[PDB]
């Protein structure tokens, strides 16, 4: 069961031009804990739809890959438009913006 | 320097081809104020209104302050779509080799020096599938997307001596390229 | 009149092909002078930047160097680099035999006889030799001493042609010994090839282990006994929170102080985090900074800075761990085993040496030779020798070399030719004249009489004897079986489809159009 994916295994961040202050050593601590887990949220979603592999067409980075690893879930990153058009036309499925 | 302007009042002329109103812009056309003539000063009320109106046009061109945070999944709108004529100084980066370090916080000290060119900043790895690592250090410019000067190297770049020289080099082009080395050269 | 550019020009008559034919036989011309075990290398020379020199005797990379004019050469030069990516051997073979196909077709042409018609000819005749080749294959791998011996016999086939002749005997098994590391996983990329200048080529060894070309911290022990590797790929330097955005905008200077603090004190409890998992060695694949590198020192573990993938994937194979990026869960999978981590020098430089492995699935090949150009022949020869041991491994199939499956398959395209009739004949005789052409040129290089040789291998081999071809060390005509020059079933399969289908393409062109150079 494939799981057909647009957006990066990365931490979001709006297209609007935006500046998250950090002020004290408890906000510093707080973005340290929303960091780990929004990567651990976003495995788990991924886990979470019975998926045995997973296909995300801008690629990510290494504190993804081990979590796609270690919970026994291959995928492939950096896929081209075109190629995730016809993967999901023929393997059926739909192309997911958001996890 | 401004010790020249106290020492006397004889300095007539030394390495000074043209010396007119027509080139004092704002900060030195309003320290002479006295010693502008009368009958000329209706040329000059024309040539300053023309060019702080030329400036208040500038205005809604030159306001970018700094650096901001693209990434790859937003280089096409931002490299195709980011405007017309605009110059975009993409530049590909790794965190942990020094010398693109160096050159990361010199354009960021570029960004609010000149404003007029919003370069933008990407991680090497999440912008272009299997870059390799020889080629940590990555600057190429452009605008409107066709790539102009897009020199590849780690040590041939030289980021010791970057400053200035390699500042008008990356912000100088349109033209000739070997433009700006002979100002600062290494020697 | 004229229509096409300043500088197009259209060659559309004999002149299109005599340029094609004079080309090709170029290339098999300045490749023929290095097939057999006694070909001869050369030495390559660029007249450009940086007068790279470089000494080779493989076809392939001789054909890829030189810079080409004539679109035939170009051609020949492409089914060349694609078959050593195919098979990385028979490179030289196959462009040879093309040549020599091209030859004998200018020679049928001159007879007025429709280039379709010899396309049809030699269609029918490689249909045959295929059949033949097949019908003729020797399979092993069921047994395992005999197919050790065969994977012997094609590496010593292999690498009698190359400078490591020299010391052949020494070389072959150790090729062997490689790929019986890879476990029969085609990967290629496992087998590490370090050259190190100074001393005999006969110094050159297969570790008993793993060498990375590294460098250990300042802090950190130089030795261990019992080794548990932990190998990663996370950051350790600087490590930005990937928040794009976030920035301290704060009103005095306790406040970035304390953030500062905060950092250092984030990065700490990453190190403790690592630690967690009962560790005294860690591979990292990017660089550790200072404060990492400080606290791995304290802690008294060893750490490696700057292992690139390649590293970091023949570490994991041949120890066994993972590639691990976060360290939440350390009961998930495990680490490494070895037995000593000593620092070894080798000629001026040190290594770290990885003795005692849990898994031999992968091991490096010290390369030392006394001159760049030999270190660079060598690897690139022992290159083709890996390659064609692991395709054999792949595909246990094997064929007789010394030129007696050519023999035996040209023979089969010969009596083939004899019962079929019109001007078909005489195209499936020129292409056994041009596969016959390959033996002629191996005992040429030699130095025998190749017309009494070649003679002698047709007689026995329209006989019945099918396993008779050249004996080399003395000059004579052998038995392949008793003597053991084996070959690999699939090499010479490819070398013969991918000769004969440059050659029907090159063919079968009869006007060239070349528009205005840039
Ligand atoms: N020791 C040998 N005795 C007889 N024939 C050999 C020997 N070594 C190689 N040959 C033959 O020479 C031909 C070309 O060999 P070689 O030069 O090794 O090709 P390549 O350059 O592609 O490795 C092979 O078809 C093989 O049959
Ligand atoms: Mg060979």
């Amino acid at each position: 069961k494939i799981a057909i994916l647009t957006c990066p295994f990365e931490p979001p961040k709006p297209k609007t031009k935006h500046k998250l202050d950090v002020t004290s050593v408890e906000d510093y601590k707080a973005l340290q804990k929303y960091e780990k887990e929004k990567f651990e949220e976003m495995i788990q979603q991924i886990k979470e739809t019975g998926a045995n592999l997973a296909i995300c067409q801008w690629g990510f980075d290494d504190e993804a890959n081990h979590l796609l690893l270690q919970n026994n879930l291959p995928a492939v990153r950096w896929v081209g438009g075109p190629e995730i058009e016809l993967i999901a036309i023929a393997t059926g499925g739909r192309i997911v913006p958001r996890f | 320097e401004l010790e020249e302007e106290a020492e006397e009042e004889q300095r007539i002329l030394q390495q000074s081809v043209v010396k007119t109103y027509e080139d004092m812009t704002l900060e030195e056309l309003e320290d002479h104020e006295d010693e502008f003539n009368e009958e000329d000063e209706r040329a000059i009320e024309m040539y300053r209104r023309r060019r702080l109106a030329e400036w208040k046009a500038t205005k809604l061109k030159n306001k970018f302050g700094e650096v901001l945070e693209i990434s790859g999944k937003d280089y096409v709108q931002e490299v195709t779509k980011a405007g017309e004529g605009l110059w975009v100084i993409l530049h590909l980066y790794k965190q942990g080799i020094p010398l693109c370090a160096l050159i990361n916080q010199h354009l960021s000290g570029l960004a609010r020096k000149f404003p007029d060119v919003k370069f933008i900043k990407a991680i090497s790895t999440t912008c272009i599938p299997n870059y390799p690592d020889r080629n940590l250090p990555t600057i190429f410019v452009y605008l409107e997307g066709d790539i102009k000067a897009q020199f590849i190297g780690p040590l041939v770049f030289g980021g010791m001596n970057l400053t200035r020289d390699e500042l008008e080099w990356k912000l100088s082009e349109s033209g000739a390229i070997m433009t700006d080395l002979e100002e600062n050269p290494k020697k | 009149v004229n229509i096409f550019k300043a500088g197009a020009d259209e060659e559309r008559a004999e002149t299109a092909r005599l340029t094609s034919f004079i080309g090709a036989i170029a290339i098999g011309d300045l490749v023929k002078s290095t097939l057999g075990p006694k070909g001869m290398d050369k030495i390559l020379l660029s007249s450009g930047r940086d007068a790279s020199l470089m000494v080779t005797n493989d076809g392939a990379t001789i054909l890829k160097n030189i810079g080409v004019d004539n679109p035939a050469a170009k051609v020949l030069v492409d089914m060349s680099r694609v078959q050593d990516d195919e098979v990385g051997d028979g490179t030289t073979s196959v462009t040879v035999l093309a040549a020599e196909l091209l030859r004998e077709a200018e020679s049928l042409i001159a007879k007025k006889i429709h280039p379709q018609t010899i396309i049809a000819g030699w269609r029918e005749a490689t249909k045959a030799a295929r059949e033949a080749l097949l019908s003729s294959a020797v399979d092993h791998g069921s047994d395992e001493v005999k197919f050790r011996q065969d994977l012997m016999n094609i590496a010593g086939t292999t690498l009698s042609s190359k400078l490591l002749t020299h010391h052949k005997d020494h070389f072959t098994k150790l090729a062997v010994e490689a790929v019986l590391r890879l476990k029969g996983s085609g990967n290629l990329e496992a087998i590490h090839i370090i050259k190190k200048l100074g001393g005999s080529l006969a110094d050159s060894y297969l570790d008993e282990g793993f060498l990375l070309d590294k460098k250990i911290g300042v802090n950190q022990p130089k030795r261990i006994e019992n080794a548990k590797i932990l190998i990663a790929n996370t950051g350790m330097d600087t490590d930005k929170i990937k928040i794009f955005g976030s920035r301290v905008r704060v009103d005095s200077t306790a406040k970035v102080a304390e953030i500062e603090h905060a950092e250092k004190e984030k990065m700490k409890e990453k190190v403790e985090r690592i630690l967690k998992h009962g560790i005294n060695c860690f591979i990292n694949r990017q660089l550790i900074y200072n404060y990492p590198e400080q606290l791995f020192g304290a802690a008294g573990v060893m750490a490696i800075e700057h292992a690139d993938f390649a590293g970091v994937e023949r570490l994991a194979l041949v120890t066994g761990g993972e590639i691990a990026s976060t360290f939440d869960h350390p009961e998930l999978v495990k680490l490494g085993s070895c037995k000593l981590i000593e620092e070894v020098m080798i000629g001026e430089d040190k290594l770290i040496h990885f003795s005692g492995v849990a898994l031999g699935e992968a091991c490096t090949i010290v390369l030392r030779g006394a001159t760049q150009q030999i270190l660079d022949e060598a690897e690139r020869s022992l290159h083709d020798a890996l390659c064609v041991l692991a395709q054999t491994v792949k595909d246990s199939r094997t064929v007789y070399g010394g030129g007696c499956s050519e023999m035996l398959m040209a023979h089969a395209v010969t009596q083939l030719a004899n019962r079929t009739p019109g001007k078909e004949a005489v195209a499936m005789e020129s292409y056994a004249k041009a596969l016959r052409m390959l033996p002629t040129i191996i005992a040429d290089n030699a130095g025998y009489d190749s017309a009494d040789l070649v003679a002698q291998l047709r007689a026995a081999h329209s006989e019945g004897n099918t396993t008779a071809g050249l004996d080399m060390r003395e000059g004579t005509i052998g038995d392949m079986a008793i003597l053991g020059i084996t070959e690999s079933f699939q090499v010479k399969r490819q070398v013969l489809l991918s000769a004969a289908e440059a050659a029907e393409v090159i063919l079968r062109v009869d006007n060239i159009i070349k528009a205005a150079p840039r």
